[PDB]
């Protein structure tokens, strides 16, 4: 099933973000779920256990993942700012402005998955499509 | 190749083929079984290389070629531990059985949970595994 | 904007996961040799 075929990628990602531990630190669990486009409300966060293991993650992921639009939250800004070809510079400006953990080198990896070589026009619907393709 | 003739028993090459051949040909799966019985260690890379050349079913000569690319002379403890070293977070040179099981079953030519837990129980009865020693044991 | 904060959270995290994945891929050739020798030991 869509769910069972994701379980491989969910297991891989828990191992990568926990550095192959049994239990994953909370700040790392937020990155882990965000990496598959999942965002909770503060009320859902309050119900999370502090001791998170692989099995919790796998049930959490199978329920909260959006099978049809994994990166909906990227295209939900399109309701705010409609599909526009942001300048490669203007898009870097939007990223470094909002507090971000991604370096210019990490920005190049983002450019390396999304542009790929056009180096001209980038709409948020390609970057969501490119990022789903590389799951 | 002079590296093959030196490492494997030449009579056991002929015989293992006869043990598994059919219509003058041996299946890649069987050639890999023979390679392991001879003390070689093919990967999926070695199976993909011979399949691109000859297909699923090997003549005796095609089978001798497959055994020559399965030699992998460069393999030592330094080259095997790279993935365990990556995930060793305490710099102790040990990983738990769960950690090794997850590493062996997630990536590459993944083992099944059983194949992995069997290989690890065969090496040690203790939860902490000296990954350098584990790689020494499977190499010899 | 919460919609913007959401959008960057998911992009940063998806790049992080890509970096972690491309660093374990560097180690897979090695891991195939571990798996190969295990399959040989246990034949």
């Amino acid at each position: 099933s869509m769910a069972s075929d994701m379980e491989e990628k969910f297991r891989e990602a828990f191992i990568l973000f926990s550095s192959c531990s049994d239990h994953i630190e909370m700040y790392k669990f937020f990155e882990l779920m965000n990496s598959f486009g999942i965002i909770l409300t503060n009320d859902e966060k309050a119900a999370l256990p502090n001791d998170i293991n692989m099995d919790y993650w796998l049930n959490f992921a199978k329920k909260h993942y959006n099978y049809e639009q994994p990166f909906k939250h990227i295209n939900n800004v399109n309701e705010q700012n409609t599909n526009v070809q942001i300048k490669i510079d203007n898009f870097l400006g939007i990223m470094k402005a909002l507090d971000t953990r991604l370096t210019e080198s990490d920005l190049n990896i983002l450019l390396q998955i999304t542009n790929p070589e056009n180096k001209s026009t980038l709409n948020l619907k390609t970057v969501s499509q490119k990022l789903t393709e590389s799951i | 190749i002079q590296q093959l003739e030196e490492k494997v028993d030449e009579s056991d090459v002929r015989i293992y083929f006869n043990e598994k051949s059919s219509g003058g040909k041996i299946s890649i799966d069987n050639a890999s079984y023979n390679a392991r019985k001879l003390g070689l260690a093919p990967s999926s890379i070695d199976e993909k290389k011979i399949k691109e050349l000859y297909g699923d079913n090997l003549t005796y000569e095609q089978y001798l070629e497959y055994l020559s690319i399965c030699v992998h002379d460069k393999d030592n403890v330094e080259e095997l531990i790279k993935m365990f070293a990556h995930f060793d977070n305490n710099c102790t040179g040990y990983l738990t059985k769960s950690q090794m099981k997850n590493i062996l079953t997630t990536w590459g030519d993944a083992l099944t949970d059983q194949e992995a837990i069997d290989a690890l129980n065969a090496f040690s009865s203790e939860d902490n595994i000296d990954y350098k020693l584990f790689c020494e044991d499977i190499l010899q | 904007s919460v919609e913007w904060e959401n959008c960057v959270s998911v992009i940063e995290a998806a790049i992080l996961k890509h970096k972690y994945k491309q660093k374990v891929n560097k180690n897979i050739p090695s891991l195939l040799r571990v798996q190969a020798h295990i399959r040989k030991k246990m034949v």
